[PDB]
RNA sequence: CGCCCGUAACGGUC
């Protein structure tokens, strides 16, 4: 719920805060809801996302600042802007995929809606970056399998694996749906509408296949921790920083960089339930 | 980390991705 | 007879 994230990061008049994951805006659009008297920069890689950003830019003059670019280059991006260390009161953390990229079915992220497999969070601002169609079509069974097993929590990994590599022999996979029936088919047509979800609502039995190529052609294990350091690195002492996780992985991450562990910097004042978790630079 | 390389696993997409351009 | 979810005790490799 956003208006309880709002309710973490306090914001109060001067202060000044940075929207990591922007999106379609409903977090910055809360914050300013709540106190106008800020100054929020906005990134996000996401070409279509980082347009409203500074749609809202010329609408919001002396406050809303745009940046557009991935966790891993938001260091370079901050400092060439003048923004020294220890300057946010607050940085906000939202992953996952925006509805924008889930809805529009030429991005190719759905398997209900038929578009190409893209599935690229940067679009067309990296054109040499690889889709999710190039990674089906290039690694090998045993690469794949741990990709799906690990990204995206799939347990009959090698039955998937050995059923892409078959039709990938006979045509290269280059749509949504078109992957979504290839390991649909690894199954009898029973199991395809099989798996229940957190509202016991049916789901495609391809989604968590689609759900590793979403975190691995986007690299959001990689990204998300070099964004933590990031982020604590521009947060002020008594700085908040709050971060939605969205799966077990999302979730153990910043759990153990909270906690300062890779396999006492941090006031962790907030855990609810989707997992948030917030906390305070010292 | 996570058990995946993606360094290696690139380069190997790499030599597909030019393969066919 | 096959699949899915959940659980449970099994065996040689990192
Ligand atoms: N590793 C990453 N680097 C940069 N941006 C990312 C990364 N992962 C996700 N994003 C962006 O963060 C956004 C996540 C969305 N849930 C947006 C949340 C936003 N608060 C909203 O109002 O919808 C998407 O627009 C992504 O483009």
């Amino acid at each position: 719920m956003v208006d309880e994230v709002v309710h973490c990061l306090s914001p109060q008049k001067g202060q000044i805060f940075l929207d990591m994951t922007f999106g379609s805006g409903g977090h910055t659009k809360a914050i300013l809801q709540k106190e106008s008297d800020i100054v929020l920069y906005a990134l996000d890689r996401d070409p279509t996302a980082y347009a409203l950003a500074e749609h809202l830019s010329e609408l919001y003059p002396k406050q809303i600042r745009a940046m557009l670019g991935q966790f891993s280059q938001a260091e370079a991006l901050l400092m060439k802007a003048g923004v020294q260390p220890g300057t946010f009161d607050g940085v906000l953390m939202d992953l996952g995929c925006s509805s924008m990229q889930l809805d529009t079915p030429e991005r190719g992220f759905s398997l209900r809606k038929d578009g190409p497999l893209d599935m690229r969070m940067d679009g067309g601002r990296y054109p040499d970056m690889p889709t999710a169609a190039d990674v089906v079509n290039a690694l090998d069974q045993q690469a794949l399998a741990s990709i799906l097993r690990t990204y995206g929590e799939e347990k009959h990994a090698k039955k998937i694996a050995s059923a892409i590599v078959q039709a990938r022999s006979i045509y290269p996979i280059t749509r949504t749906q078109q992957l979504a029936s290839i390991v649909a088919g690894a199954f009898p047509p029973s199991a395809i509408y099989t798996r229940k979800d957190l509202l016991q609502r049916s789901t495609h039995i391809a989604t968590k296949t689609f759900q590793a190529l979403r975190i691995f052609v986007n690299n959001e294990l990689n990204e998300l921790y070099t964004g933590l350091k990031t982020a604590q690195k521009f947060l002020r002492p008594g700085g908040r920083l709050v971060a939605l996780s969205f799966h077990s992985l999302e979730d153990r991450i910043v759990k153990r960089f909270l906690l300062g562990i890779s396999m006492l910097m941090w006031e962790l004042i907030h855990k609810k339930v989707a997992k948030l978790r917030a906390a305070i630079k010292l | 980390l996570c058990g995946i390389d993606h360094e290696a696993l690139n380069k190997q997409i790499m030599e597909y991705k030019r393969r066919k351009d």
